[PDB]
DNA sequence: ATCTTCCCTATTTAAATTGCT
DNA sequence: AGCAATTTAAATAGGGAAGAT
């Protein structure tokens, strides 16, 4: 007993998405993909900072980025490849006095549901935060091992039953429970309207710097890989007072709301893995949450 | 005054208020507030209730119990009973626990019927929601409420353990709380300690729900120590489990309407007992417990 | 339990208490109830009989003793239930009460004459500095002294004369000097910086003539001429007749004032000052509203002009007169007759029947309870208090947790919260986890109790929760600092609440040896003040030194002389009750206390010595104490272990010493399985509390429940390195201890932490005393001053413990009990006794215990500071983030057995160590790195 | 005047106010605010709130506006039409910053650029701290911030739900 | 709210006769026809039986049930020969501790565990005899009582069924009835309908031990519909199973002494309070039934 | 009906004073 | 000093009416 957790214990990320490159298409002209360019407009304004009152007279020529659709294409296309990898129970930096006990404590994990919610967050449009808002038509095409799947009307908040997501979830759960990998090429086509302004992900700017950096690969608007990884693991409906699916965190913590849902109420990942290697009976939902964290990965040492 | 409550099929839970029950000319009657005596037929009633302002005498008690009319003492309203004896198979010929009671015990014991009955109590809680449709409350056929209902139905049907059912029950209950908060334009978070109108009105409505569920559990002889969802150490957990069926279907819309219009507590009590009398909510709980225990 | 409740009440307060008392007992008719009920039923009946309102007149009898008496019902002195009680019972030569009335009335009509200067008027209106150059009490004293020098101050018309700046206002007339000291010290006492005056002044006026304006009143002094130009708008009807009637009252009674002794004058003027601040704060708290303008005294919360000075003086006078009347004519509310006390003690509590050898009708009692630990000392103290009748006492104890332990003993034996009041004035956040319903512990702060009649004379109806628990408690289980302020304070009215508390209640001070020397001086001052009003002092200390026991008896004897000559009774002596676990002895002692006390001490020593030796201590020869600790740990594990598992306590002196011993033992390569704990006091709220509860549950050896809190399967050395926080108030039982020597009472106390719960005698040696303290390598001139009575005035000639202690010795209380003044420079015990008789002496000095003449001054509260510590700033941990220069560090992780983490709380760092980083750590708290 | 509620729900992934602003934009672009439907917000303390409240005198039904906000249905909630004798009506307040009025001084007074800087150099630069929304304007192709504050009730409203004059 | 007295630590018990029980200024008080209003310590009452000619209002039951007082009526099936239905209202508004129901029904359903529990409760008869001795009657240590206790234990050890148990009861009780009668020099035939004091005091003590047994049952949450003894003449349920632990140890010696020493009904009633609180019989039965359920 | 609150209602206790022995 | 007569007054008990559940 009293199997104390290793200080070096970490797990690798098992859902690896690429950067979500963003293109402009039409709804019936889906093959002509023109890359959405981040424009950048200059704004003239004096600097106002707390530490330098002497520098407020002149300076701060700032040039803020923006990204709209072109005025001939009404559909935004978002392309990214989500790579699910198996052996989520292998610790990369941990070892096997604790990670092997985790293997033999989370073998009864229903990966079917875990994978369903992953592919449902892929398909329903959780990966399209501010640009699925106000779109009159949502479409998702998933290409997986030469199989094409079409999704039109999936409400993203609840994980309802559709056999299309389920079909992919099968091979995704077979990867995650076993050994190997699977790759889902996900292209989202959302009809926002003619010249509607799109929403790339944001680089962190300083309190000063410029107003807003949109995410650029080679000049073209895109969204962060870790931001999509936040979308995919947004499956946590099993904490106490669970209203909406949150991103599976080791503490159940969302930064933008200023509260942590699983911290400080004995449902955090660390107490559940210590309970697993000390062998108390877990329910299915918290064990699924622990396996979702191990799929997410991260260093758990102290 | 004189109040009739249908409970199972034919026997009636009589509620007597502001009256003196005694024996006149060899049979049980009661003098009322208006100075007019009213008799009681022994054949059509089994439960007779004594509300506020009511006294009964000894030979009236004895002759009522010798006619199979088993008496209980309740707070005025008929659904806040504090004193009774236990239903038997017959009141005079023998002393055996009721078939319903024994069935409940057996079902509770074997782990599979306990899990199946926990799933079933939540199935009938969703049924209660639709069955008892209010006017001021949210639409049960609305897309958000139906999505919450189907989420609860999927979660109960796919669960194999009780703590999963507790998490899903809490999700459904507070999701209906969130829906009714979205109706009535307020930030509502369920806490018993708050002194606002919505929380304390829901609290005393929940206490009324506990009272009517206690009456429904007593009326089939079901004891207060076999909860389905709640733990074995929870005192009176079966009252809470049965009252859960009508907490989010009846008590929650009435309480949110009561806090919206802001009237006082006694007229919320009369609205709750009016909804209990009009739609036969106790009879619904009685048939619910029969279908649960009979299986 | 069969009780009978009778009602004396008028009103329908004979009716709405009848509902509650008829809910719990049967009605026998004629407003008398009688029946059987449980003790918790008695508690519920008390709680809902007192809370129902004011005017409840209830007497309860359990068998034939009175259970409780609600209100000031006279009820029973001999028989119970009187007939009509009307008026005019005794009417004596009260004399000293008329003296206190005259002094308080004359001073209270003159206490605020000095607010009439123009500076105080613009201070209240707010166009100058709110701090006066000279305080208004001194200006009123200048007014009264100038009026006395000009006209005959006792029988003349008043008229305020032209006053100037006077450095001293104290003359020779003893009564005038009393009125002047009451006027000047109605806010704060004068402080004398002068060393020759502090050296020599003893008498009443002869010390009072040294109280000048420079002792706090003369703040800055640039607007003195405006501070002494005064208007005379007080000459009205009711003020002049009140001044005339009180002055003539004093005139008629001052003939008995010269027949008093010094001790009387000091205690009577202390009572007068306490009543004067009571009346002044009572009238300053409430808002009277009406005013006659042109002159003002106080300000409201809005700063508007209120309480004009004529009616302010009149209100302070009547409130102080009423304060005096209720504090001098109170039959105070006592505790319930606890039925689980009065029966026989059985087995190891069988000595508690010594109360059947004490007289139950003695007006005074000085208990010296020399019983050893584990015998139920506090239960015996409650038994001794209940032997004289109903209980009214203040259990003043050191530490919060020891008050919690005595409260838990009082709760589970027989005492409810209608009689008990646990007071810890810090609101600590140490909560009980695991199960709130299945706790049956964690004595809390509610005090259903009964509000005393003294709350109406305090400011704004006493206070909220805390002072209601202070004043109105029958039994006040409190930390001691809520009682030592009775002897007096620097600034404010914080003296009055413990003063009026200790006036009508007994005082029970347990383990007074753990306090400091100045702390013990002010505790014996409190003992003298408690004995000044006839209450009984119970001292409960096993390791008492004759010096301490003597000076506490002399303080009680001076107090009982005050009480005897105050009620005009001839002083027969003090009923001293020597008590231990082997016997009791009650003697009427007016003189020769020393031979009787030493004979009882020798009898207790002979009753301790034929018992088997439980603590055999060997002083090690190894000079270096690090490897001495190593070798002693190895030896006492190889000799003293319970099947391979042994518990060791390394008692060291200070915190960096503790972390040095810990960091050496963690890096110490050995075949022994050392498991190290740090147990000093510098720890965060969470971490510290966690250590406490764990240690209390693993070192409990009365049963084998600990086998499940540690790994006793594998042979392991469970070592706790601790500072003197382990030797005070800890119910710990170690297999053996290694002691760094600081004082001999530390040796006796850490012997009391070894085999505290078991009765098995050691074979070879269970204590290994280190050769030197670790301060020898840092300061060879003085090394025992930290946590010891060595100092700069009392230096040991040699620091070798072969020279100053026995090499093999059975350590018990005998060396501390005996008392030796000779050879104090080369033995630790005689060094201890020397200091104890040279600081707690029978003199008045200035920081001494018989203090007379200086009680009038602020000197015993400035130069004798209770809990005199270092500056002490508090670095606070807020959610894992430290406040000041802390820098969390990482411990050695070699042998730590248990380490609890902390996130909130605070650490107490001396200002000396604030310069550098305290470097807080999870294992060991504060150090120098 | 009878009124209807549009409460933004489940908008945590996206700010609540972005959904509120998109609700305003979709209510603008598909008609709704012809001249008589107005908006109000029950929870302006420092944020614009999460409830849009439409108090049209003729009466707003659920069906027309739920067909209008078909795009926001994933995170919207619509209450049944209730009544209110008094609604707390807000209006539009706009900000000007330097060059704005400079171009006005180009086109109204006909003065040169340097003297237009000269008359306005030490002036202007007001800073509105009122609660606001962020609006896509479609006729003028740039996106801006619109400030709302409490004013006396007006009979006529704009195409956005705020008071006129 | 406070601890509100543990129900084992309540000492007052009453059986009121020919009175109107009501609430006058919040007081549980019974008023006779002579104008005398006697109060009842309702927060310290164990039970209030109601004899013939009695009557009680609603509010009196409301603040007796809130204070945990069991109220029964001595008529109806209270002729004590059939012992079918003594009308006994319990306070089930308080949500009782549940675990004694759980261990009780685990042993109830299991018939072999029920048989063993019946044997333990039959041995509790002789345990009661040994623990509660009387100094005005039969010495427990004489040859006849020791012989019949040994015969009872060696018969209940080798017992096989409840029909065999019913017979051992016949022997113990009937022969203890008789052994007292021969030592009290009285030809005695137990008859609930008999007029002699030896039977009217015995029926009064039957009602008193009924109240003590039912209060001990309800305290733990245990009902009455789960008896351990099943037989033709054992109608009445678990309350008589608990009550006949203390007939021959307490109720029968007090009744025989009362009749022989010419006590009046009032003083026999009081002698019953004195024995039930001096030896603390309610806590005895409560702790012993905890020993009975346990696991 | 039951019970409570309050207003009569005067009936009912306790104190107060003071010659008288 | 105890008491008696005798006033004076504060309080206790009860009945009726009205308002709550
Ligand atoms: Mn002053
Ligand atoms: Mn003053």
């Amino acid at each position: 007993t009293k199997l104390k957790a290793p200080a070096v214990l970490a797990y690798s990320r098992k859902i690896n998405p690429t950067n979500a490159l963003m293109f402009a298409v039409n709804w019936s002209d889906r093959d002509n993909t023109t890359a959405v360019m981040v424009g950048t407009k200059t704004v003239a304004g004096t600097q106002s900072v707390r530490g330098n009152p002497n520098d407020a007279d002149k300076g701060n020529i700032q040039t803020v980025n923006f990204a709209n659709l072109p005025h001939n294409k009404n559909t935004l296309l978002v392309k990214y490849n989500v790579k699910f990898v198996g052996d989520v129970f292998k610790a990369e930096l941990g070892g096997g006095e604790y990670s092997n006990t985790l293997q033999t404590a989370l073998e009864n994990t229903d990966f079917g549901t875990l994978a369903y919610r992953y592919v449902y967050n892929i398909a329903a449009g959780r990966t399209l935060w501010r640009n699925r808002v106000g779109a009159e038509s949502i479409e998702t095409v998933i290409t997986v091992n030469d199989q094409t799947f079409t999704f039109s009307d999936l409400l993203v908040n609840e994980f309802d039953e559709d056999v299309d997501v389920a079909e992919i979830a099968d091979m995704v759960a077979g990867v995650l429970s076993g050994e190997g990998f699977v790759t889902l090429k996900v292209e989202h086509y959302m009809l926002l309207g003619e010249g509607s302004e799109v929403f790339p992900s944001q680089e962190f700017v300083e309190n000063s710097k410029l107003s807003k950096q949109l995410f650029d690969l080679n000049g073209q608007a895109a969204m962060h890989d870790q931001k999509i990884g936040n979308a995919i693991r947004t499956i946590d409906t099993w904490y106490e007072d669970a209203t909406t699916p949150i991103a599976v965190e080791p503490y159940g913590s969302v930064v933008r709301n200023g509260v942590a849902y699983r911290a400080g109420n004995k449902t955090d990942l660390f107490t559940l893995m210590d309970g697993a290697v000390n062998g108390k009976s877990l329910t299915e939902e918290d064990q699924m949450f622990v396996t979702a964290n191990l799929i997410r990965g991260g260093v758990f040492g102290g | 005054m004189q109040k009739q409550i249908l409970t199972s099929q034919k026997r009636n839970m009589y509620i007597l208020s502001r009256c003196k029950v005694l024996v006149k000319n060899g049979q049980v009657c009661h003098l009322h507030e208006d100075g007019n005596v009213y008799t009681v037929p022994y054949a059509n009633t089994v439960f007779i209730g004594l509300a506020e302002g009511t006294s009964i005498t000894n030979e009236a008690m004895s002759m009522l119990a010798a006619n199979g009319v088993i008496v209980f003492w309740t707070k005025g309203g008929g659904y806040d009973m504090f004193a009774a004896d236990i239903i038997c198979h017959l009141p005079q010929a023998d002393y055996r626990p009721t078939k319903y009671m024994q069935n409940w015990v057996r079902l509770w014991l074997d782990e599979e019927k306990k899990l199946s009955a926990a799933k079933e109590i939540l199935k009938m809680r969703v049924d209660s929601l639709s069955t008892h449709v209010h006017d001021f409350g949210v639409d049960v056929e609305n897309k958000r409420v139906s999505s919450i209902v189907n989420k609860f139905d999927k979660g109960v049907t796919q669960a194999t353990s009780f703590e999963s059912l507790l998490g899903h029950e809490g999700t459904f209950v507070k999701s209906l709380y969130k829906e009714y908060a979205l109706e009535y334009e307020i930030e509502f978070k369920r806490d018993h300690k708050s002194a606002d109108n919505y929380n304390k009105f829901l609290t005393l409505g929940n206490y009324y729900a506990y009272g009517i569920a206690r009456s429904s559990l007593w009326a089939l002889g079901i004891d207060n120590s076999f909860p389905l969802l709640h733990g074995s150490t929870r005192r009176g957990g079966l009252v809470f489990d049965v009252a859960d069926i009508i907490k989010t279907s009846i008590i929650l819309p009435l309480a949110f309407h009561a806090a919206d219009q802001g009237m006082s507590n006694t007229e919320f009590k009369r609205s709750c007992v009016a909804y209990f009398d009009k739609n036969d909510i106790l009879a619904y709980l009685i048939n619910n417990i029969k279908r649960l225990c009979m299986e | 339990m069969f009780i009978r409740i009778k009602c004396f009440s008028k009103q329908p307060i004979a009716k709405k208490v009848s509902r509650e008392v008829s809910a719990y007992l049967e009605y026998t008719g004629n407003n008398t109830w009688e029946g059987h009920i449980s003790g918790q039923g008695v508690s519920n009946l008390q709680t809902k009989l007192i809370n129902v309102g004011k005017g409840v007149k209830v007497v309860c009898n359990y068998q034939d003793k009175v259970l409780f008496a609600i209100g000031n019902v006279a009820m029973s002195d001999t028989g119970s239930v009187p007939k009509y009680t009307t008026k005019k019972v005794y009417k004596p030569d009260d004399s000293i009460f008329t003296l206190k009335q005259g002094l308080v009335g004359v001073a209270a009509l003159w206490h605020d004459l000095g607010k009439a200067n123009s500076y105080f008027q613009r201070k209240l209106r707010g166009e100058c500095n709110p701090s006066d150059p000279v305080r208004h009490e001194w200006v009123s004293g200048v007014i009264v002294s100038t009026f006395a020098k000009g006209n005959d101050w006792l029988s003349d018309d008043f008229i305020i004369p032209e006053v100037k700046h006077s450095d001293n206002v104290f003359g020779d007339d003893q009564v005038l000097n009393a009125v002047l000291w009451l006027i000047n010290t109605h806010h704060k006492k004068g402080l004398v910086e002068d060393p020759i005056y502090r050296a020599t002044k003893t008498m009443f006026t002869e010390t009072l003539q040294c109280v000048n304006v420079n002792g706090g009143w003369f703040n800055y002094g640039d607007n003195i001429d405006e501070c002494y130009k005064i208007d005379t708008s007080f000459i009205t009807d009711t003020y002049v007749k009140q001044l005339n009637r009180y002055r003539k009252k004093l005139l008629a009674t001052k003939h008995i004032w010269f027949t008093l002794g010094e001790d009387q004058k000091i205690a009577i003027l202390q009572e007068c000052r306490v009543a004067l601040m009571l009346g002044d704060s009572n009238f300053s708290s409430d808002l009277i509203g009406g005013d006659g303008s042109h002159l003002y005294a106080n300000l409201d919360e809005c700063g508007n002009l209120k309480q004009t000075l004529t009616q302010h003086l009149l209100g302070v006078t009547d409130c102080a007169l009423k304060a005096l009347f209720t504090i001098n004519h109170h039959k105070p509310v006592k505790a319930n007759f606890i039925p689980t006390i009065a029966e026989k003690g059985e087995g190891k509590f069988a000595w508690q029947n010594g109360v059947n050898m004490v007289d139950s009708s003695i007006d005074n009692m000085f208990c010296i309870n020399m019983a050893s630990t584990g015998k139920g000392k506090t239960l015996a103290n409650l038994k001794l208090l209940q032997h004289f009748g109903n209980v009214r006492c203040s259990f003043g104890l050191g530490m919060v947790s020891l008050t919690k332990q005595t409260a838990k003993q009082f709760l589970d034996m027989g005492v409810d919260y209608n009689s008990a009041a646990m007071v810890t004035g810090f609101s600590k956040s140490r909560f009980n986890l695991g199960s709130e319903s299945l706790d049956q512990d964690e004595v809390s702060v509610e005090y259903w109790g009964q509000t005393s009649s003294l709350s109406k004379v305090f400011p704004n109806n006493n206070a909220g929760f805390k002072n209601k628990k202070l004043l109105s408690a029958p039994i006040l289980v409190t930390t001691t600092d809520h009682l030592v302020k009775a002897s007096g304070v620097k600034k404010g009215n914080k003296q009055m609440l413990p003063y009026v508390r200790c006036m009508h209640s007994d005082l029970v001070l347990d383990e007074i040896d753990d306090y400091g020397i100045e702390d013990m001086v002010v505790l014996a001052r409190l003992v003298y003040l408690t004995a000044c009003y006839g209450n009984k002092v119970i001292i409960s200390s096993a390791t008492i030194t004759p010096a301490i026991s003597n000076i506490f008896y002399e303080a009680y004897s001076s107090g009982y002389k005050v009480f005897c000559a105050n009620k005009q009774t001839t002083y027969k002596g003090v009923n001293v009750v020597w008590w231990d676990e082997f016997g009791i002895k009650v003697e009427k002692v007016t003189d020769q206390f020393s031979n009787l006390n030493t004979r009882f001490v020798n009898k207790r020593i002979t009753n301790l010595l034929e018992s088997t030796p439980k603590h055999k201590a060997l002083v090690v020869d190894q000079d270096d104490n690090m490897e001495a600790v190593k070798q002693s740990i190895t030896t006492l594990h190889n000799a003293h272990n319970s099947g391979g598992v042994s518990f060791g306590l390394i008692r060291t002196t200070t915190i960096k010493d503790c972390v040095a011993v810990t960091q050496e033992l963690q890096n110490w390569e050995t075949d022994l399985s050392i498991k190290i704990l740090c147990y000093h006091s510098r720890f965060v709220g969470d971490t510290k509390a966690q250590m406490e509860e764990y240690l209390s549950k693993v070192l409990n050896r009365k049963g084998d429940e600990y086998k499940k809190f540690v790994d006793t399967t594998t042979p392991t050395a469970y070592i706790v390195v601790a500072t003197p926080v382990v030797e005070v108030g800890r119910d710990f039982d170690f297999d053996w201890a290694i002691i760094e020597p600081s004082s001999e009472r530390s040796i006796v106390q850490c012997a009391g932490r070894v085999l505290r719960h078991r009765s098995s005698t050691p074979t070879t040696h269970n204590i290994h005393i280190l050769k030197y303290p670790f301060k020898f390598y840092r300061n060879s001139n003085i090394c025992y001053d930290v946590a010891g009575y060595e100092s700069k005035g009392y230096k040991l000639k040699s620091k070798n413990m072969l020279d100053i202690y026995k090499k093999e010795s059975i350590v018990n209380s005998v060396n501390r009990l005996q008392g030796d003044a000779a050879f104090y420079t080369k033995s630790l015990t005689a060094l201890e006794h020397k200091v104890l008789l040279d600081k707690l002496t029978t003199d008045i000095a200035d920081t001494n215990v018989f203090v007379g003449g200086w009680q009038l001054t602020a000197n015993p509260h400035e130069y004798c500071k209770w809990r005199r510590g270092t500056k002490n700033e508090d670095l606070v941990l807020t959610d894992g983030k430290w406040s000041g220069n802390v820098t969390t560090t990482k411990p050695i992780q070699s042998k730590i057995w248990r380490k609890w983490q902390g996130e909130n709380g605070s650490i107490t760092v001396p200002e000396y160590l604030l310069d550098k980083t305290i470097c807080y750590n999870d294992f060991y708290g504060g150090y120098e790195n | 005047y009878n009124t209807i509620s549009i409460t933004v729900v489940d908008a945590d992934d996206v700010g609540v106010n972005f959904v509120v602003s998109k609700v305003l934009s979709t209510l603008h672009n598909k008609g709704i605010f012809n001249g008589e439907v107005g908006v109000t917000f029950p929870r302006m303390d420092k944020n614009v709130g999460d409830i849009i409240t439409l108090f049209s005198k003729t009466g707003v039904d659920r069906k027309v506006l739920t067909s209008t906000l078909n795009t926001l249905t994933d995170f919207i909630h619509i209450g049944k039409p209730k009544e209110a004798d008094k609604v707390k009506t807000y209006r539009k307040v706009d900000t000007k910053s330097k060059g704005k009025l400079i171009r006005r001084c180009i086109k109204r007074k006909g003065v040169s650029a340097e003297t237009a800087e000269s008359l306005y150099g030490n002036y202007k630069g007001e800073k509105c701290k009122l609660p606001y929304i962020v609006v896509n304007s479609k006729s003028t192709g740039q996106r801006f911030s619109m400030f709302l504050e409490e004013c006396e009730n007006s009979e006529k409203f704009n195409s956005y739900g705020l008071c006129i004059v």
